[PDB]
């Protein structure tokens, strides 16, 4: 889950700076960069109780660790 | 002086120019219903209307 | 030589690429005009 919420995310935040002009250059060409299908995760990111077997789980901690280590490495990869 | 309304010497600066742009001609046609404010994109985009 | 800028810096805009991303997918250049030969 954490894997491709963080995919997910750097996908859709690639898709909004990319150039319009350059999106309606190419898809009149035939070249078409497709959009990121949209996706429902704001749910599971604001799961805090999660019950199972008589635990608490708190989801948001996870994916928070999970994704900052993504984060770390995508900096890391770019410089 | 370009971003006040007029400039020392009285005349249209870009802050009008820009004003007066965005609300009389893509406001004005998004309340026609030729335009849609896509939250994904985080923008305005031309419907796929006849017009 | 404003104009000259102009046009020069405008050759590096995004839209100027759909060529080569259309090639690269499916299948002059800035710089050339300092060359002093």
């Amino acid at each position: 889950l954490a894997d491709q919420i963080f995919a997910y995310y750097k996908v859709m935040a690639g898709s909004l700076l990319l150039d319009k002009r350059l999106r309606s250059e190419c898809k009149n060409q035939g070249a078409t960069i497709h959009l990121p299908p949209s996706n429902r995760y704001e749910t599971l990111l604001k799961q805090r109780h999660v019950q199972l077997l008589g635990r608490s789980i708190d989801l948001n901690r996870l994916i928070t660790q999970r994704v900052s280590a993504a984060m770390y490495k995508s900096l890391e990869l770019a410089i | 002086q370009q971003t006040q309304h007029l400039d020392s010497h009285g005349e249209p600066t870009i802050t009008s120019l820009y004003t007066n742009w965005y609300l009389e001609t893509l406001l004005r046609q998004v309340s026609n219903g030729h335009i849609a404010y896509f939250p994904a994109m985080k923008a305005f985009v031309n419907l796929p209307t006849e017009n | 030589i404003c104009t000259e800028q102009c046009t020069l810096s405008d050759q590096l805009l995004p839209k100027h690429c759909a060529k080569t991303i259309s090639q690269a997918v499916n299948k002059e250049k800035p710089g050339v005009e300092s060359m002093r030969k």
